């Protein structure tokens, strides 16, 4: 908070602060914020005249219980359930619609979360960067598992299995991760 | 497969993003 | 000096939302850390109530009524395909009403509201659910010519827990 | 030492907005509110429709919360229709799952009981016209 | 802008630009958008007197990173999944959901 006055300046008024502190004497406690150091300090410039300042800082803390149990559970809620979509088996045709709903929820909170915060450019919140960075993982998880259930679907009629895939993905890739038939 | 490098990359994402 | 012990209510054009139950006023003689002198005030106080009809038949029984289908799913038989959109759909539908509830309520981190306490217990149960069915789901479609079915798993999920469940095969 | 005058404006209100973009989807999802049971248990879309419908009666549940004033004194005859629809469609929806489940029952895993077998087949066909 | 006096005309008063750009030494940057050139001109129309006009032209230029990380990375996601539908299999029923 700046307070100077408009019509007088440095040569016809001084401008002296009391008390280093602003007082907290009648405050009533705000329930979502806490004020932790009240400082005040006189701004005056050396080689530039006519110039009073006084300004006070107010440096305040979020009480955060609120934001947290309302929209840091749900986001790692919705990124635990981001690695998932592998676990459940092509035979079933339920995973495009689990990925898409991902994907849904992601951008559902991306668009919630840049609403609660100012439209400025300095730095995007870690929310934001971390859903955002989920959800390119998501998208990448929708064209492999596009990709893997088409390799699901192979018949023996319409398709000849190469030998590379036979020397590759039966022998030693089944011994690396522990499948073994 | 692209479960375990998926689940190493998110854990490493997580990790480099909130290591302060 | 206070004329009467309550505020006036003579002329009050009624609400038809908030009833008032009672207004008292109360005349305090406080000390001020500024001054060395003793200032007055008189101090008014409405004690209100909510009459609770357009919140609970808009805001509360399909809330209520979509939490009591997050058990419904596993009654539902794994060779259909429907296990996941029905949870999917519950889900997306709590989160709906967590953005309504947190549209209509403060953001004061005093104390939680028991209903916004009850929506994020409905969703953590609902993740855990929808992280059960794809297990089960997993367990499901599974054959011997890719999977090996092992010994203590015969006598576990499928000697010891079906007498006990009543099921018997 | 009190007088006034005091005029009452009686407004009647001209109906034809508020019929055709809110009463004719309202008429027509509950009209589809009924239509979940003839579909065949066969098909895996019995959930979709049945969830469909619930969910778009919630959203003009919400929709009609809002030009509606926020008064508790009395609710409207729509927001009443509503619940009880969407009650209607709820125990729609626990009895299509409960009797999606009876489809899928195989010999290898359960076994049919004697009364199932005699109420079931052979007096309820016979009373709900279906005659094999 | 355009700084006109409504009372007088060209005729009572004339009105002469001092400096021929505008002055950034009170300025704090809004972080939002990018002042770069702030010209100012004085217009006369030949031809037709009474008309005096001193016009300042704000040029400016956006922050770009706000509307890409919110509209521009789901913009640029979504169009990838289009020709994505042609790939996966007709015997699994999820090309229409896609
Ligand atoms: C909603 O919130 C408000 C504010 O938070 C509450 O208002 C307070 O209510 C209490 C309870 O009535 C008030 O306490 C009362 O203050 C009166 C005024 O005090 C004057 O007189 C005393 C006695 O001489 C002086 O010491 C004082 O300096 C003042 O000059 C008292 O007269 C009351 O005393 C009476 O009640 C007590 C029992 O409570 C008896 O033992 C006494 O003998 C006497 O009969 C009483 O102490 C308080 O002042 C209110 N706050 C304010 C700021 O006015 C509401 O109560 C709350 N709503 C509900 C429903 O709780
Ligand atoms: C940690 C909780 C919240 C579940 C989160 C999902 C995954 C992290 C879990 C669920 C199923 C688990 C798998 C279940 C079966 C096995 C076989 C086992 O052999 C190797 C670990 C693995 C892949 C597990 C790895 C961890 C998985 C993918
Ligand atoms: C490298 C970035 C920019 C794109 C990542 C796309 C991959 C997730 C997809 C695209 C091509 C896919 C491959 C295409 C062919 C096959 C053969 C198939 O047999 C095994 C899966 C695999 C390797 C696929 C694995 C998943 C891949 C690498
Ligand atoms: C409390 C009112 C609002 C009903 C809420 C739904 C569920 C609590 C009930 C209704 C139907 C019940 C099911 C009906 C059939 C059976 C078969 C029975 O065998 C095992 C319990 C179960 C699954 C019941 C589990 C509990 C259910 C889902
Ligand atoms: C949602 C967050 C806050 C807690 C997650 C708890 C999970 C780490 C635990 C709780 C229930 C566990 C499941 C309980 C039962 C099973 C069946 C069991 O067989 C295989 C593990 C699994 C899926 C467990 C996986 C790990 C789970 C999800
Ligand atoms: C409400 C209207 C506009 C939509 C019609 C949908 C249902 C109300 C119809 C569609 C199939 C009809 C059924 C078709 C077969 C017969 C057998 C017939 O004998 C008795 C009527 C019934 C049950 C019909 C009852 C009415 C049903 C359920
Ligand atoms: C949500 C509550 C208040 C009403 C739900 C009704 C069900 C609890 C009842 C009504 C008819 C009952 C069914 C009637 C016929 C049979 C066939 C029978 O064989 C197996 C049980 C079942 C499905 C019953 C299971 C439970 C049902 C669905
Ligand atoms: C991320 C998008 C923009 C490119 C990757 C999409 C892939 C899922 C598709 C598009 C073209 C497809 C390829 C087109 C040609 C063939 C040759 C064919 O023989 C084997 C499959 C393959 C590699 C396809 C593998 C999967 C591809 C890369
Ligand atoms: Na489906």
């Amino acid at each position: 908070l700046k307070f100077r006055s408009w019509t007088y300046d440095h040569t016809e008024i001084d401008m002296v602060l009391m008390t280093p502190t602003a007082s907290m004497d009648d405050f009533t406690p705000s329930g979502e914020w806490d004020i932790v150091a009240l400082p005040g300090r006189r701004t005056v410039n050396p080689q530039d005249p006519s110039y009073v300042d006084v300004t006070y800082d107010f440096i305040i803390k979020r009480k955060p219980l609120f934001y947290t149990i309302n929209l840091i559970i749900p986001c790692v809620l919705t990124t635990l359930l981001a690695i998932l979509v592998f676990y459940l088996p092509s035979d079933c045709g339920e995973k495009m619609t689990l990925c898409i709903s991902v994907l849904l929820a992601l951008t559902f909170f991306l668009l919630l979360i840049s609403k609660i915060v100012p439209p400025t450019s300095l730095d995007v919140p870690l929310i934001g960067k971390y859903l955002m960075f989920t959800m390119v993982l998501v998208t990448f998880s929708i064209v492999t598992s596009v990709c893997v259930l088409n390799v699901h679907h192979r018949s023996p009629s319409t398709h000849t299995m190469a030998p590379w895939v036979k020397r590759c993905f039966l022998h030693k890739l089944p011994t690396f991760l522990f499948m073994k038939r | 497969l692209f479960l375990w490098v998926f689940m190493f990359v998110c854990v490493l994402g997580t990790v480099g993003l909130f290591l302060p | 000096v206070l004329i009467g012990s309550s505020m006036n209510l003579k002329d009050y054009w009624e609400s038809g939302e908030w009833a008032i139950i009672k207004a008292p006023g109360y005349k305090h003689d406080i000390k001020y850390n500024c001054c060395e002198e003793i200032y007055p005030d008189i101090t008014y106080s409405l004690y209100i109530r909510r009459l609770p009809l357009f919140y609970t038949i808009n805001l509360i029984i399909p809330c209520l009524l979509i939490s009591f289908l997050t058990v419904l799913v596993f009654y539902l038989p794994s060779d259909c395909g429907e296990k996941v959109t029905l949870c999917i759909s519950v889900l997306l539908s709590l989160t709906v009403f967590l953005l309504v509830i947190t549209e209509t309520i403060p953001s004061t981190s005093l104390v939680i509201p028991l209903i916004g306490e009850y929506l994020l217990f409905t969703m953590i149960f609902v993740t855990l659910s929808i992280v059960i069915t794809v297990f089960v789901l997993n367990v499901h479609y599974r054959t011997p010519t890719t999977h090996t079915m092992p010994s203590w798993v015969k006598t576990v999920f499928l000697n010891l827990l079906p007498r006990v469940m009543f099921m018997t095969r």
